[PDB]
């Protein structure tokens, strides 16, 4: 009974909210010279989080260069 | 520096300001289970359970234990330890420096512990450079943090020849009402002219007209404020500017120590959802 | 002010879309430029604060001019894609141009604008009856008889 | 046209007036001695012990801040690429006392510390320190290390004092106490601003109308001081020979396009 | 393995094994706590 | 067509976008190196859409 | 120092300047607007962090001259300017 | 813990002068006089004499081998 019900319990803050991938957290500091639809974010974070790209025929060359940059240079 | 942020110097960092030094004591235990079967100080060999990778056990003495004033960046093994199979083989228990966590070996002790067995601490210590996102706050309550780090000769400098360690926004005086951080701005100044430290007491302090009496004395506009040329342009700006010494402190709210990220990582048990914390 | 978030220790969270259609979605549906108006009153939220307000009342404010170097470094920073600089305003002392921050300000705006209202500055009301009479009488009165008659 | 006045000539300072050249040519040449100008700073350090109260990082600091005098002759510091020449300083030090930056000892006789009197650690008694420093060339705008001094500039100005005013005479006495020259003249007494001259709270209500400032084109007063590593003439050649080898630079890149 | 290990107090130079020893003692003050002393080798770190 | 709300217009280029990177042909050539997605907004932009949508 | 062109057309050339600072832009333009012939010329740093030795430049003229003969007449103001400054300091200083 | 090497804010080498300074004024003399004799001009070198503090004595007892 005390399983289901609750804050921490099963129902809320188990399956309405829970831990994610492929997220972040850090402190802010203000930029100005980017545009308003723009986020800075660190070369440190980026290099852990990823995006799956599916190999087409307009992208082959930037992928292929990509995966040839390996997993310590940036653009990799 | 809108919105509650700082600019600091940079040459004045590389000089030595604000500066700061990290420490974190890690503690292992010869754990004495019961039946005879005890762990050991060792360096894990391939063949244990749970061996990771040979470059993690580098830097370890023959007994088990790190060399001091060796250099760790994370998930290096500090104390191999290799634990009872008991829940022919044997779990490796070693314990390593924090996954997101870098920086030296300080000191290493071994000691026996209240039951008998052994008991080891380990010490690592680390350079924080100020950067942005490092939290400082005076005395009077404002806080912010580095917004900007600025090479000196983009700085300006007043026609004294002072040029400011930290710049902050005058958009943060008003609706804060802290007069009392511009009379210690004021006071500041004029310690260090005088060559005296300036009484600040609750209700017997220096009164503030003295201080600007005393500021007008040595050389100094009774305002406190001062002419400057503009860094990149190198002409003077058109209002004077208000200039200090003001006492500021650095917060241990370091943005090296709050940075966390997550692609894949490990999962819980019951739920299989991913852990919480920034440790695991 | 979306976020209410101000630069003295404030932390956000960043998040991945990791499928096509979720990037789309985020991509069509919640760019930034998409939510400049607010749907709790129907006004702009992300607008200027501080130093954006300041810097344009100094700019515009009555009595700024500008010179040569002063207008040519400012038009390039902002990312204005200028090429001749317009008519000088006032030529003081030495010979030298000046430019008023209006023209500068009005570099800025769109080709077809026309717009006029009372903002919080306002402490004579009689010039702004007077220019009001001026506006209503005929809507399009002659540039120099509304610089005569100009007020902050 | 160009003309160069020096006002005062201390030991390790300079204080001359620049006359016939556009602010922008001086804040270039101010910026050009701030961070170009190349002078020799400790690098690296190779510790072999170390049992002082102080970490390693924190002596290497210390190290790093020490002035070292820098040979004219030998290189060009002129050039925009730099030598890679390395000079090592070595240190042995036991026992109680205070380790001085005298102590340390150079391979090369032209490079080592300035000052003999600075305290780099205390050591107490059984307390041991041995390292080998490394020193070479390097840009000031890199590392404020390689700073060659500390340099900044004023505007040229004369202040009108109107004999209008009730009580100029207290004002002339404040002036000649600062110590700017003051040249008396009928119905306005004027004041050379060689160094910042803010008048005070009683005569603030005249600024303007009766005190008002004039700014002399084209002329400032500059300050050079050093901390002993060149000479303040040699800094100022210097930065302005980078100056021309970067126009002639610019001037060979500019005509490779076309 | 026998190690070299200052003592806490006296800090003196106690050498001994510890994966055999049973009891860990200095044999001048009785101390129970020690120190693993700095190698010998020589360490880089950069001056900046 | 008629009108394209919001949501619409993002779950057309969303099918789209997945259409292409699963390996359905593109209609408009394209500059080199651009992701899917972006392919899929500058097919919507020249107006040739291959997908329509039902109303009640 | 490395020039890469970001637009040349007409009158006009955009181009980055690698390697430099304010400290070369400033006086390059400041020189550059003393020539009658330039109806416009400006630089900028697009960002203090990212591109902080890397100022973006432009040059307009009025067809009498091309822009890349303009930099030329005002790199060598600046150098003849720099020399008569080295040699009046030589000869006040001894 | 100890007296830095430079002024922080212009660069001035200060390091040499702090226990001068501090004998000077311990026997009686005027802290401004004695900071004005020991060439510190612009006040930004005058705080770092006069604020700081020496802790590099006691806390050199504390060894760590
Ligand atoms: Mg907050
Ligand atoms: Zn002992
Ligand atoms: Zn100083």
């Amino acid at each position: 009974a005390q399983r289901l019900k609750g804050k921490e319990g099963r129902f809320r803050g188990n399956l309405s909210g829970k831990r994610v991938n492929f997220s972040a957290r850090t402190v802010i500091s203000p930029d100005p010279m980017i545009s308003i639809n723009e986020v800075g974010v660190p070369v440190e974070v980026a290099m852990e989080l990823t995006v799956p790209e599916k190999v087409t025929e307009f992208n082959i060359e930037r992928l292929r260069k990509m995966v040839l940059n390996g997993p310590d240079k940036y653009p990799g | 520096n809108m919105e509650d942020a700082i600019i600091i110097n940079k040459a004045s960092i590389e000089r030595g300001l604000a500066r700061s030094t990290f420490f974190r004591t890690y503690e292992a235990e010869e754990k004495k289970y019961l039946g005879g079967q005890t762990d050991k100080f060792e360096i894990p060999d391939p063949t244990v359970r749970g061996y990771r990778g040979e470059k993690y056990y580098r830097n370890l003495d023959e007994d088990g234990l790190i060399f001091p004033e060796s250099k760790v960046e994370g998930k290096d093994v500090l104390v191999g330890r290799t634990s009872p199979p008991r829940f022919q083989e044997r779990r490796e228990t070693s314990v390593a420096v924090r996954p997101s966590e870098k920086g030296v070996v300080d000191k290493v002790i071994i000691t026996e512990t209240g039951d008998g067995t052994k008991l080891v601490k380990v010490t690592v210590r680390d350079l924080r450079i100020p950067e942005l996102g490092d939290k400082f706050a005076s005395r009077h309550g404002q806080k912010g943090v580095i917004g900007l780090i600025v090479p000196q000769e983009d700085m300006p400098w007043t026609e004294s020849g002072i040029v400011p360690d930290l710049i902050v926004n005058p958009h943060g005086i008003p609706s804060r009402m802290t007069v009392g951080q511009l009379i210690e701005a004021i006071g500041g100044k004029v310690a260090s002219l005088k060559g005296r430290r300036v009484d600040g007491t609750a209700f017997i302090g220096e009164p503030e007209e003295k201080l600007r009496k005393e500021l007008e004395e040595l050389g100094f506009k009774h305002t406190g404020r001062e002419i400057m040329y503009d860094g990149i342009t190198g002409k003077r700006l058109e209002a004077d500017i208000f200039i200090g010494v003001i006492y500021y402190q650095r917060l241990h709210h370091m943005v090296a120590d709050k940075i966390h990220a997550r692609s894949r990582g490990p999962v819980q048990v019951l739920t299989k959802q991913p852990t919480e914390g920034r440790a695991r | 002010p979306p976020y209410n978030a101000d630069f003295d220790g404030d932390e956000m969270n960043l998040h991945v879309p990791q499928t096509e259609e979720a990037q789309a979605e985020a991509r069509i549906l919640m760019e930034v430029q998409n939510h400049i108006i607010s749907p709790r009153y129907g006004g702009p939220i992300i607008g200027g604060i501080q130093d954006h307000i300041s810097g344009g009342y100094l700019l515009t404010r009555e009595g700024a001019y500008f010179t040569r170097d002063e207008v040519e470094q400012m038009l390039m920073f902002a990312g204005v894609d200028i090429t001749e600089l317009p008519e000088p305003d006032k030529y003081d002392e030495n010979g030298n141009p000046l430019w008023s921050g209006k023209t500068i300000f009005s570099l800025l705006l769109p080709e077809d604008l026309t717009v006029w209202y009372r903002n919080k500055l306002c402490d004579e009301p009689e010039r702004c009856e007077a220019l009001e009479k001026l506006i209503e009488e005929k809507l399009m009165p002659d540039p120099e008889e509304v610089r005569k008659l100009a007020y902050d | 046209g160009i003309e160069v006045q020096i006002l005062e000539k201390k030991e390790d300072s300079i204080k001359f007036v620049l006359k016939g050249v556009h602010v922008s040519f001086a804040n270039a040449l101010r910026r050009t001695i701030l961070g170009e100008v190349p002078t020799f700073a400790v690098d690296e350090v190779e510790f072999y012990e170390n049992d002082s109260a102080l970490f390693d990082e924190i002596i290497a600091h210390r190290l790093a801040m020490i002035p070292l005098t820098t040979p004219v002759d030998r290189f060009e510091l002129d050039a925009l690429e730099l030598d890679d020449y390395t000079v090592t300083l070595s240190l042995e030090a036991e026992g109680p006392g205070i380790v001085y930056s005298g102590d340390l000892k150079s391979d090369d006789p032209d490079v080592k510390p300035v000052n003999p009197n600075i305290p780099i650690v205390k050591l107490a008694e059984g307390q041991r320190l041995v390292f080998n420093a490394y020193a070479k060339l390097g840009r000031g705008k890199d590392h404020a290390k390689w700073q060659p001094g500390f340099v900044y500039y004023k505007y040229y100005t004369i202040v009108h004092i109107s004999k209008s005013i009730p009580e100029w005479k207290e004002l002339k006495k404040l002036a000649k106490k600062r110590g700017l020259p003051v040249e008396e003249t009928e119905e306005e007494v004027l004041v050379t601003t060689i160094k910042p001259f803010y008048i005070p709270k009683d005569f603030e209500e005249y600024e303007g109308k009766e005190i008002w400032e004039e700014i002399v084109p084209n002329t400032y007063i500059f300050t050079v001081e050093t901390n002993g590593e060149l000479p303040v003439e040699e800094i100022v050649s210097i930065a302005l020979k980078i100056l021309m080898r970067k126009a002639d630079r610019f001037i060979s890149e500019l005509q490779k396009l076309t | 393995v026998e190690a070299v290990y200052r003592c806490f107090k006296c800090g003196r130079e106690v050498k001994l094994d510890l994966s055999i020893t049973r009891d860990l003692r200095c044999p001048y003050c009785g101390s129970k706590i020690l120190y693993k002393p700095r190698p010998k080798v020589p360490r880089r770190v950069k001056a900046i | 067509m008629f009108k394209y709300t919001r949501f619409e217009k993002a779950r057309i280029i969303g099918a789209r976008a997945l259409q292409i990177s699963m390996g359905a042909p593109v209609l408009i050539d394209v500059p080199p190196g651009i992701t899917p997605l972006e392919a899929a907004i500058l097919e919507f932009e020249k107006g040739v859409i291959p997908i329509t949508v039902i109303r009640p | 120092m490395k020039i890469e062109v970001i637009k040349k057309e007409e009158n006009l050339l955009e181009f980055y300047l690698e390697g430099e600072d304010h400290t070369f832009a400033n006086l390059l333009v400041e020189t550059l607007r003393e020539n009658p012939h330039v109806k416009f010329t400006a630089y900028t740093i697009e960002h203090p962090i990212t591109m902080a030795r890397k100022p973006r430049f432009r040059v307009v003229t009025d067809g009498e001259i091309t822009p890349e003969e303009a930099l030329e007449e005002a790199a060598k103001k600046i150098f003849e300017r720099a020399k008569e400054v080295l040699e009046a300091w030589e000869k006040a200083v001894k | 813990m100890i007296v830095p090497v430079r002024c922080f804010t212009c660069g001035k080498v200060i390091g040499d002068k702090y226990y001068e300074f501090k004998r000077r004024v311990e026997a009686g003399e005027d802290p401004e006089k004695v900071l004005d004799d020991l060439g510190l001009e612009r006040y930004c070198c005058r705080r770092m004499l006069l604020s700081h503090v020496e802790l590099i004595d006691d806390i050199m007892h504390y060894r760590v081998y």
